[PDB]
Order: C-alpha cells, then structure tokens, then sequence
C-alpha cells in the first residue's frame, strides 16, 4: 500500500488518471512526451524521448575525454574540462571554421546562434535551452556551437531597459543549469566571442568557459593558418607567397575572406589560367573593399 | 527553498525606486507572519 | 456528506458516489480527487502541485 | 433452397456468463466461444459459454488459436461436456451493437462449418440496470437479395422480436443484416435452487437474528425517522390548510401536479412497522 | 425507377453537409467540415465534377462520405453634362467584345477597366454611367461588397462565385457600385479585399470580362489597390454646378407634365446640394401625390408640400 | 416503460430550420459540426414548417415533432 | 440525368467495389522518422499519431511531411496520393517575355547578376575545379527603376531549364501556416525539376512573418533543398531585419537595381518594337530624348498608357503624330510626381 502515482495530458487535451506502472524504468519518471499508450487501458509501456589544421588537439579531446577516457577518470577522480572560449579580435573566421571543424568531429551537430535563442515572446529561452537539452541531453552526443556571446552579456548599471539582462536570465539560467547540475559529463556549451570588451565575469568554474583559448589578430602566420585551411584542397598554383595577400586581409573576417575566395574564383574563369594565381587574392581584396 | 543571490552589484534617476520596491515588499513578506524558519536566502556581491 | 458533486478537467460536470473503503477525511470538498469510468466510483485522491550576508 | 423458423435457446448458463464476461468487458475487444449440440434443424441449444483471452489485434480471425481452441476443446470433450461449438460472441462497447466489415468477414469465414452460426454481443456498459434484454445476430445469403428476404414462417413472435425498436440500427442497417428471436427455459431445480437462493439471498442466516435489531430499533433510531415524518406531516398540513379556501372557491379543475395522498398512505406504511412488529416482541417476550 | 429510387440509402436519414476542398483526377474527391475531415471516395452520379468549381459546399454522410451529389448555393446620350466622360467611358468599356475591328488589330487587351467615383454618389450617376454596357451585353453588375460583409466570413470564395459565373458569362461587364469594404470581420475586409486585388489582377485569367469600380471617392482606395487596380485608365467627376442637375431635372421633366411655374434654383439646391436622388424621390411621391388631387399638372404648392417630407427627413433624424 | 427506450436514445437535439427545398428535403441547421439535411417524417407536412425558426429533431431518426417558438 | 443515366447503370459494381478504398482518416501527415517500423504522425486535430508501417508501401517512398492516405480501422497506410492552388498552376513560368536586348544604363551590375544566373549553370565544371564553389547570388533593392524586365531577361536567356519565381505576395496571406509547406513544395517540385533554381520576386510585399522569414532563412541558407542553385532578392524594399545580420555569410554582393540614362531608352524602345507594329519612319532615339531621366517602367507606361490611348483613337497603325499628346501628357503628368 505504496503511495505512487502520475498526471497524465493526452494530445486531445483530455486529462485521465493513471498510477505510475510499466516495466523497469531507469531514464524514465521525467516529464516527457512520446510514451506507450493503448487504446484505453492509458498504460505506460514504451517512453521515447520527443525532441581544421591549426586545432584539432582542444576541440576532438574535450569531447572524447569525457566519453572513452573513464578510466583514468575512475583512476585519478579528475573531471574534464566542459567549457572552451574560442575569443580574440576577428579575423581568425571562428564562426564558419569552428562550424566546419564541428562538422569533421564526424558526430552530431546541432545550429544554435544568437538570434535563435532570442525570441520574440517571453519564456521561449527556456523552451529552447531545455529543448537544447532534450536534443544533446535526451539524445544522443551532439555538437552545438553558439557565437557573439559577448554582446549579449553586456550587465548594465539602469536596470530599467536593456534586452541582454533577459538574455542573461536566459543566459544565467544556462548557468543556472550548469553551475546549479553538477553532473555535466554530457554534451557540453561551446561559446565564442568576437571581441573583448564586454565579458561575463561569472564564466569563470570548469563546467562554464575554462579554456579560454586566445586567438589574436590573424597576422601571417596565423592567416597563412586559417587560409592555408582555407585552401587545402582547392587548386593552388606555386606562386601564392601569401605575403601580400595575406597582409592586406585586415579587420577581414571568415565569411569576408570566404568571399575574397569566391571573388578569386570569378575572374580566373576569364583570365584563361585554370589554376588560381597569386595576384587574384589581392584582386579580390580590392574587390570587396 | 534555499536562495543564493550574486551579482547583486549591477542591479544596486530611478535606479533605486524599484530597488526600495523589492526591498519594501521583501520587508512586506519576511517580517510578518512569513515561515522563517524554513526560507532562506544568501546575498552576494562583487564591490 | 454521501453524495457530493465533481467536476471534470473535460469541461462537463458529474455527481459520485461514496465507496465503503475510504472514509470521510479525504471526502471534504476542495481537494483534487479521481474517478473510475466504471459506476464512477473513487479509488483515491489527487493532491495538487532567515538570512545572512558574506560580503 | 429451403428455410425454417429457429428460435435461440438461451438458459442461465450463457447469459450469466455473459452477466460477468461484461463486467470484464472492457473496452478493448473481446472474444468469446459458445457451444451446445444440434439437435434437429429449427432450433439451437447452447450450454458450454467460456471467455477467451483479450489481444492487442481485437476480434479477428488471426487472433483465434486453431491450437488453442482445439486443444481447450479437446479437455472439454475429455470430461464430461460432449458438446460441439456453435458460434463465436463478442461486446460491441460505445459504437453501438452493430457489426463492422472485420466482424461480417471473420463471421464469414466462421460460418463455413456451422449452417447456423449463431452470434450475440453483449453491451451491459450503456445499457441500464432496469433491462437486460439482449438480442443474438444472424447471416443472410448474399444470393438472395432477388428473392425475399428472411421466407420465416411463424411471424407471431415479430411482435416479440420488436422490443429492439431502435430507429437507426435495426431499420438504419437493416440491409443484408437481421436478427432472430430469444426464449428462456428453467427446469425445476433453477426454479427452487435458485428461487431459495435468492430469497435467502434476501433473508438472513438463522432467519431470526436481524429481527430484534429492528424491533428494539423502533425505540432508539426510528424514533427520529418518526418525528421527521411528522415534520413533513405537518410541513403538508401547513398548505392543507390553505387547500380548502381554492377548494372552497375554484373546486374546478386541478393546478398542483401534487397528491397529497399517496405520500401520506406511504408514511402510514412506514409506521405500521411498530405494529407488524409488536406482536413480535410479544413473541419475544412471551416465549 | 428502381434504379433511380434506389440510392435513397445513400441520402436518407444518415446525410450530412460538409465542404469540398478540390477534386483529384483519381475520381475521389476530397471534403471538409468545421474540424476539416478529409475522406475520399469514388464519385457516383448526379454530379457534374466539370462546373462544380470545387471548393464549395457540398453534400456529406454519415457513412464512408460516398458522394451521393451536389447541392448548389436613362441612357449614356440622354445626360448631359459629361458627354466627354461618358463617351470615354462608353469608347473605353465598350471596345473589348463590341466593335473588333479596332481592337484585335491593335494587340492591347488591357483587361483592367476604368474605376469610377463621384462626390454625390448615390448610384445614380454612376449608374448613369455604366448603363453604356446595357445596350448588348448580359445584366451583372455586382453592387458593392455589400454582400460580402453581410454574410458569414466565408471570404473571397464568393467573389470567386462571381468570378466563375462572370467567366461562364463572359459577353458582360461586371460593374461595382458604392464600395464600402475600408469607408464604412473588420480584419477580414483587408484579406477578402487583397484577394479581391489579386483574383481582379488576373492571377490566373486574361481578358474575358471588364472590371468598373465605382464609389463615392477615389482616396478611399488604399495605395496598394493603385498599381495592381488602375492600369487602363482614372476618370475625374467635377461637381453638377446645377448643370447636370439641370439636365437631370430636364429629363424628370420631358416625361412628366409641368410648366416653367415650378422654381428650379432652390429645389435642385434646397438643403445643401442635390441631383437626382431625392428630385427623383420627390418626382415619383410628386406623380403619385400630385395623382391623389386627380389631376395631372404638378401645383406649384403640391410639389414643395412633397419636398417638405424629404426637407425634413434627413433633417429631423 | 416503453418510454424507456427514448430515453435510452440519448435525448434529442434541437434544429432549426433556416431554408426549405422543393425536392421534399429539408435542410436544417444544427449544433456545429452538425448541418444535418434529411426529409421530414411521413406524419408531419412539410409547408407547415416555415424557415428561420426553431423545431425539435431527434439525434438519430432526424425526424421533426412540431414548431417551436392643489385646490 | 442524362450523364446520370450511364452511371448510374453503372453503379451497380459500386457496391461490390465500396468495400476496398474506404480507408479515410483525414490524411494526417507525418513529422519525422526516428526508427524504421514506429513512424510519429501528426493528425490535423492537433493529436499526434504513432503507427507501424504497412506492406503495401515501401519505406523508401516515405517523405518528411507528406501526405498519404491512411486507414481509420488498422491504422495502417494503404495507399499514398501525390498532392492544388493557383500558386501552382501560376507559379510554373513559361511564354519568354523580354530578353537581353534592353542592354542599357546598369550595364556592370546585370553582368554581376547574368555570370551567376547563366555562367554556373551553363559551365558547373570549370567553377567546381577552378575553386571552392561557383557564385551563390546578388541582391537588387533600392529603387524600382527599371522593374519586371531584369527578371524577364532571366527567364528570356533561359538555357531551356525554365527556373521558378515566387511573388512576395504569397508569404503574406491569411490563414499563415502555409508558406512552411509552400517553400518546402516548391523545393520538392525543384527536386523534381533537377534541382531547379528558385527566386523570390518581390520580397516587400508579428511572429506570422518571422516565421516564414526565419525559415525562409533556415530552408534557402539551409543544406536541405540545395545549396547551389539560386539566391537573388529582386524587390523594391529589401526589408533588413533578419537579413541586417545575416548578410555576412553566404549571401553578398549588395548592389542596387538598376538606374535610368539618357541613351538607355532606345533598347527597351528596340525591344517594344516587338510589340504591335509601329511605324519604322519614328526613330526610337528622338523618342527616347523628349523624356529625360525616365525609368524603364515610366517608358513602360509610356508604352502602356500610349497603346491604351492608341486603341482609343479607333485607328489602324501607331503613330506619335497622333496620340503625341498621350505621350508628352504621359511623361509630363506623371512626371510631375513620379
Ligand atoms: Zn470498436
């Protein structure tokens, strides 16, 4: 004579009674969609959840580690790192490059921007960071890679209007559900910023934006980095110096030099050379700009 | 229910109207009738 | 104090009975209770759902 | 090309088993077996009626086990039930008590060793405690649609046959669908045995214990049912009093649905109790 | 016979009224409700499934939805004035259908019409000027959406009614007079009314029947009914300065029997301004009022006796 | 006791008629979802019934019982 | 009667042939598949359904979001249907309207728009080898100008693989909802097509519209339909709210329409001689220099508003000796405020 029991809501908003009955449950007793249900015996028997050359080391070890290396966990009692913070001045193209090195981790990877998480009504954030959670939490291992995550932890002084507060309730809230959870062995919160004026001071615990890795200014050798990324593949004459070139892309991010690249593949058509030259770089850099 | 409040110092012209209005009616519920002995709550902030 | 009257999540109200096992506690009104699509019986009830500073 | 008048036998058997596999009707769809032995053409007997565990399919020719009937008959013809199936039932709960194109196909294909075929479906959830009246289903010959419907001689018992009276099933899908007449038998062990039963069913134990509850009951409990009575005797009386000016007036014609009688006769019949039993305690006391 | 009375099952008691969405040509159809069920089954007769136009209301069941049928649901030289205006309208509404051999040469087809408005309004007028196309054409003239705002939010489904018969009816003119959709439920105005835009474009027609829109001013035409609404040609109607009230009092008067007694200054301008809407009122209660004295002449207190009615009509409430 | 049975039928629904049809069947209008067109029972006329008014119509037989309104 | 008469003859088998087909249970379409038996359905009453696919269709003809017949009694899908609204018979585009013989004025910039329209399509090979991929598209806003001709030259230099175009009126109507299924019809009827190229004419023409305009978003900027085909937003308002911020990615070349000259005219004059037969003794140039800085709509209106007033006359050739005061009426009074 044990007290157990459960609320059901049917898609047909009607609301029955049912005491909480099925086979083992161990990932089950939480308050999902998509269970097993007959005719009208209103049974629960099957729930079923709803809904790339210069880093390689920091992005493919933080998400292995804290699935394949439990062993040296369970032999040292050392978690791993959660949170990365890929920050810096532009340039670097940390939006379509970290978006591509996510897509050859070759697991699942999920969109997540700023204007996403940001609705018009109220509440949604929530829905969404929950929703962020049902997908990478309730499924399987995901990636999710967010940016511009400075310009919404902008703590203002008036607190009378400013949106990013309700970004930072939705924000905090996140952190609310990382600092407040302390099991955060799943899938974990990648963020990045493009610029350092205004960080969140209380970024700063191991489940939060521990690496904070500092990318500066895309000079040669880092230019030559990301554009030799860039242009490992495509057909690249042996002339390419990458001195001018790569000097003359200043306060040029990813998705402008991804275009200076495309620009570079537009002339060269009726340039007559099937292979892209030196001077088409620069070509194009005058081009945009 | 217990609360841990931080990053207070952001929050703290009419700044301070609405910080005498959750204040006035944290009084409003804390000092009356209220169950104190099963709230609570701690403060934190940075300056 | 027998026979009181229901109402349903649904919308349409009903009248039930008293069964012999349970007794008058729980019977009060005010507290969220079930039924049974068979006589309407009632099995059972639904229950519904000082400071520090460190500086 | 030949047709006779039958008539379903139906005992306490098959409708108590009925009664409970009712009860045990739930909403999923259920199948039954019935049996019993034929005896001559135009008329059926059933007395072996079991239940038959429910399945996710619900009535359906691949839910019937050949194995499993076969092998629950064959420990029926074991003991001492030599007696043949007869046809299938089944509960038709909410939708109505009419029959779908799975029930016909399945009924089709049951039909090909039994002539007869006899089906009945119980609906005891919609139906009130007052009337158990139930009614057994029948096949027609597609073939006959040129010649007439059911030639059935004896049309005496139609008359009974229209208490079902239901203007949407019987004539609302009366097309290629029919049914056929229900008696009752009870021998004279049913009748005393079962007779006794009930009124024992209503009486007590020794016959004499419950007696002197009520007969000392009159003087303790009854006794505010009696001064209760007496305030609705005068809560009437105050309008009796009122009754004779409208009577003394009018006296044609009457407005109040009320008889004022009857319901007086009643508390009267409610009092005649502590005379009914004072001889009783008379007994009592005497010896 | 009994062929023909025996499909009575089918629409006896268990018969419903639902409404079809489209008709698909695997010969089942499929309908819809207030909760919008979707059953398709093979057609049978008494349909026609050619001018059926689905889309609209048709005939349900109780039963597996079998459709068993369907159910269905002063001339232009006689005022003056404006001889120009309406020899522009006349020239220009009259030359798509009537007189080809000045219109297929050319190559234009521009199936818009002219949109026509006017100050006093009334109809009169406007009418006036549309009853050019009476001469040889087929009577429809839609009147306003006066019937689209009286009736039940269907929507534009009834202006593609009128556009399905003025399409079965294409040797016509389809004229609107006193458009109140935007001057006088009030969110759906602005759908049925973009619709109406849309569908009188010519979305998925060409140039089979003129369209003249007609009001009481042309600003009450939101912007976005300019470019898509008036491609052909704008008119502009100049106020009657007691000119066509004088003709249009002249042709109230070249059929009844009045002399020059009768003052014309202070009746076609006797409250604030009028021309022929309540002259014409005050003509036909004048012959019937002036019939009641039993003689034919109009008294030069009869007539203004009449007017004091519609005087202090308008006045008074 | 006989009465029992039309009890039994779940009540009756309340039509209103709002347009007559020559071909002997009726249309009237009805609860949502309902809009029910059928003919009228052989006992009671059809002129009798006028539209734009409230009749009794039964949920399963669809037939009409009668009108409804200092000296 | 009579079309009721064979058919009715004919009806006889309808009772035999009721029983098969009745399966109708509101065509309820799916959402999505998580495993290859249990399929998640969604039912128009806003009751998702959970069903085992049956026999009679294969697996490999399922779609995400697509509507099928289903039964009502074992739940089964029995049948699958191929679906229509005038969006579909309209938005097919076809009669080759104005070509690229109105060759004038913005001469730089419908080059930039003809070498990414007609170039990648034309010669994949030499833009997948020469680099990373060929040009994804412009974008033409600002000023009307020369409006409803530049589309017009791109369905006219078609290399016969006619592409599909989208008014803006569409997104923007009642009952919203409809334009998720729309673009994902439209791309499903471009996957029919041979990945046909999709434009949005129009894009001028408040959730109802962030709806459509963030998954407009998430469905062209979006690897589903294709990546490759076409994106080009010619309208008059560009309407910068979601685009304000996502411009920076894989749409850009932000340039404007068109602008009018003074020697431009003589083309668009060149190509409305293809129209009715005008006198050839009238030089298009002396037509094109009575009215200075007119844009390509405002000569279209001179060509329209003058071949109105040119039917008006009731004559049999097109003359500017006489409807000249249509046309200096009809570049001067709308000149006045246009
Ligand atoms: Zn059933």
């Amino acid at each position: 004579r044990k007290g157990k029991c459960a609320v059901i809501k049917t898609s047909t908003r009607q609301t029955y009674f049912l005491p909480v009955i099925g086979l083992v449950d161990a990932e089950k007793l939480k308050p999902g969609d998509l269970v097993g249900v007959n005719k009208d015996s209103y049974l629960i028997l099957e729930t079923l959840p709803t809904e790339l050359d210069k880093q390689i080391q920091e992005l493919v070890e933080a998400i292995v580690l804290p699935m394949n290396h439990k062993e040296k966990f369970e032999n040292l009692g050392i978690q791993p790192p959660k949170g990365v913070l890929m920050y810096g001045p532009p340039g670097t193209g940390k939006t379509l490059l970290a978006r591509a090195c996510a897509a050859q981790t070759k697991a699942t990877f999920l969109k997540l921007a700023g204007p996403q998480l940001v609705q018009m009504f109220i509440g949604d954030g929530a829905k969404l960071v929950r929703d962020a959670f049902a997908l990478a939490k309730e499924k399987a291992p995901s990636i999710i890679f967010i940016d511009e995550l400075d310009a919404i932890g902008t703590k203002r002084f008036d607190s009378e209007k400013a949106g990013d507060r309700e970004v930072q309730r939705t924000m905090l809230e996140l952190l609310n559900q990382l600092d407040g959870f302390q099991p955060n062995t799943q899938v974990k919160v990648i963020a990045a910023t493009n610029r350092v004026d205004i960080l969140d001071p209380a970024l700063l615990r191991s489940g939060r934006l521990d690496r904070k890795i500092e990318f500066p200014m895309p000079n040669e050798e880092a230019r030559a980095r990301i554009m030799q990324i860039h242009s490992r593949k495509m057909n690249v004459s042996p002339d390419v110096n990458y001195e001018e070139l790569a000097r003359c892309t200043d306060d040029f991010n990813g998705a402008q030099c991804k275009a200076v690249c495309v620009e570079a593949g537009m002339i060269a058509l009726r340039r007559g050379a099937t292979e892209l030259t030196h001077e088409d770089y620069m070509e194009g850099i005058l081009e945009v700009q | 229910c217990i609360i841990f409040m931080d990053e207070i110092d952001a929050i703290g012209t009419s700044a301070d109207r609405e910080i005498q209005r959750t204040l006035m009616e944290l009084l409003n519920q804390m000092d009356g009738f209220d169950t104190l002995h099963r709230v609570k709550m701690i403060m934190a902030t940075n300056r | 104090e027998e026979k009181f009257i229901v109402k349903a999540t649904n919308g349409p109200r009903y009248v039930v009975g008293c069964r012999r096992q349970l007794d008058k506690s729980k019977l009060k009104p005010g507290t969220r209770v079930a039924l049974d699509m068979t006589t309407l019986t009632i099995m059972r009830y639904l229950p519904r759902e000082k400071g520090c500073l460190l500086y | 090309a030949v047709d006779t008048a039958e008539q379903v036998y139906i005992s306490s058997l098959a409708l108590l088993k009925m009664l409970k596999h009712g009860r045990a009707g739930v909403p999923m769809e259920v199948m039954g077996l019935m049996l019993g032995e034929f005896v001559d053409d135009y008329t059926v007997r059933v007395i072996d009626v079991f239940a038959m565990p429910q399945s996710g399919t619900g009535v359906s020719v691949e839910a019937v086990d050949p194995v499993f009937q076969a092998k629950m008959l064959d420990m029926l013809k074991q003991t001492g039930r030599p007696e043949m199936v007869v046809g299938w039932y089944h509960s038709h709960p909410g939708f109505g008590c009419w029959l779908s194109g799975v029930d016909i196909n399945t009924q089709q294909s049951f039909e090909a060793l039994s002539e007869r075929a006899v089906a009945v479906v119980v609906d005891p959830i919609q139906s009130v405690k007052g009337k158990v009246v139930i009614d057994a289903f029948r096949l027609i010959n597609a073939n006959m649609m040129v010649l007439g419907h059911e030639p059935r001689q004896t049309t005496s018992n139609l008359g009974h046959l229209n208490k079902p009276s239901i203007q949407a099933l019987i004539h609302g899908l009366n097309r290629h669908y029919y049914s056929i007449t229900i008696n009752y038998r009870k021998n004279e062990l049913e009748q005393k045995m079962l007779l006794n039963l009930h009124k024992k069913s209503w009486m007590e134990g020794l016959t004499l214990q419950d007696y002197s509850e009520h007969c000392k009951h009159n003087e303790s409990v009854v006794k505010e049912m009696l001064e209760l009575a007496k305030n609705y005797n005068k809560a009437v009386e105050e309008e009796d009093k009122m009754t004779p000016e409208q009577l003394a007036i009018k006296n044609v014609g009457k407005q109040d649905p009320k008889r004022h009688l009857e319901e007086h006769v009643d508390v009267l019949m409610t009092s005649n109790i502590v005379q009914c039993l004072a001889a009783m305690l008379d007994t009592v006391v005497f010896k | 016979e009994e062929e023909r009375s025996k499909v009575d099952d089918l629409r006896g008691t268990p018969m419903s009224v639902g409404t079809l969405e489209e008709i698909i040509d695997d010969n089942h159809a499929i309908v819809s409700t207030s909760v919008g069920s979707e059953h398709y089954v093979s057609i049978l007769s008494f349909v026609d499934k050619d001018l059926l136009e689905p889309g609209c209301s048709v005939l349900l069941n109780h039963k597996v939805h079998a459709v068993i049928g369907v159910l269905m649901d002063e001339t232009y030289a006689d005022i003056g004035g404006l001889d120009n205006q309406i020899q522009e309208i006349k020239e220009s509404v009259e030359l798509p259908l009537t007189h080809p051999e000045y219109y297929e040469e050319m190559g234009i087809k521009p199936p818009k019409g002219v949109i026509l408005y006017g100050p006093p309004g009334t109809g009169k007028t406007l009418l006036a000027k549309a009853v050019a196309n009476q001469t040889s054409a087929t009577f429809l003239r839609v009147v306003g959406s006066e019937l689209i705002q009286k009736y039940l939010g269907d929507g534009p489904k009834l202006v593609r009614e009128l556009f399905r018969v003025a399409e079965e009816h294409a040797p016509s003119i389809v004229f609107i007079d006193e458009i109140d959709a935007i001057g006088t439920g009030e969110r759906e105005i602005q759908r049925t009314m973009l619709e109406l835009l849309n569908q009188l474009d010519g979305f998925d027609s060409r140039g089979d029947v003129k369209v003249i829109m007609a009001t009481n001013r042309i600003e009450t035409l939101d912007p976005a009914l300019i470019r898509p609404g008036r491609i052909d040609r704008k008119i502009e109607f100049p106020l009657p300065d007691e000119k066509t009230k004088k003709r249009i009092f002249q042709i109230h008067t070249s059929r009844m029997t009045l002399a020059d007694d009768v003052t014309l200054d202070d009746l076609i301008m006797a409250k604030d301004d009028l021309s022929g809407a309540d002259i014409k009122a005050i003509c036909t209660e004048a012959g019937l009022m002036a019939l009641r004295e039993r003689r034919m002449k109009v008294t030069n207190e009869d007539f203004k006796k009449s007017k004091e009615n519609v005087l202090y009509k308008k006045q008074e409430g | 006791r006989e009465e029992l049975q039309l009890l039994q039928e779940q009540g009756s629904y309340v039509g209103e008629v709002v347009r007559a049809m020559d071909k002997k069947k009726v249309l009237v209008k009805v609860h949502p979802e309902g809009k029910f067109v059928v003919d009228v029972d052989k006992n009671i006329d059809i002129n009798d019934v006028t539209p734009n008014c409230r009749v009794a119509l039964r949920n399963d037989s669809y037939t009409l019982h009668k009108i409804l309104p200092l000296d | 009667a009579p079309p009721a008469l064979w058919d009715l003859a004919a009806d006889k088998q309808t009772l035999q042939s009721e029983q098969p087909l009745q399966v109708a249970r509101c065509t309820k379409i799916i959402n999505a598949d998580s495993e290859d038996p249990k399929y998640i359905i969604n039912v128009k009453q806003f009751a998702k359904f959970v069903v085992d696919l049956s026999d009679q269709v294969a697996p490999t003809d399922i779609e995400e979001g697509m509507r099928v017949g289903v039964d009502r009694n074992k739940y089964q899908i029995h049948i699958p249907l191929p679906p229509d609204p005038t969006v579909t018979m309209m938005q097919v585009e076809e009669k080759p309207d104005v070509t690229y013989s109105d060759v004038g004025g913005c001469k730089e910039q419908i080059e930039k728009l003809r070498e990414v329209v007609e170039t990648p399509l034309l010669h994949p090979e030499r833009f997948v080898n020469l680099g990373i991929e060929p040009p994804k598209g412009v974008l033409l806003f600002g000023p009307p100008g020369t409006g409803k001709t530049l589309c017009a030259r791109a369905v006219a230099n078609r290399t016969d693989a006619c592409f599909i175009r989208v008014i803006g009126s569409e997104l923007v109507q009642k009952y919203v909802g409809e334009g998720a299924r729309m673009v994902r019809e439209l791309f499903e009827m471009a996957r029919t097509k041979k990945a046909c190229l999709i434009f949005f004419d129009e894009i001028d023409a408040d959730n109802e519209v962030q709806r459509t305009m963030l998954e407009l978003i998430n469905q062209l900027d979006g690897f589903d339909p294709r990546g490759n085909i076409k994106v080009l937003m010619a309208t008059n308002r560009p309407d910068t709210l979601d685009p304000a911020l996502m411009r920076p990615g894989r749409l850009d070349r932000k340039i404007e329409f068109s602008l009018p000259d003074l020697e431009g005219r003589t083309h668009i004059f060149k190509i409305h001689a293809r129209s009715m037969s005008v006198e050839r003794d009238i030089r298009f140039e002396l037509l094109a220099r009575l009215c200075p800085n007119s844009t390509g709509a405002e000569i279209r209106s001179v060509c329209t508003e003058a071949g109105m007033f040119a039917i008006r006359a009731r004559r049999k050739i097109a003359t500017e000796k006489d409807f000249l005061e249509a046309v200096n009426k009809v570049i001067k009074s709308y000149a006045k405020f246009s």
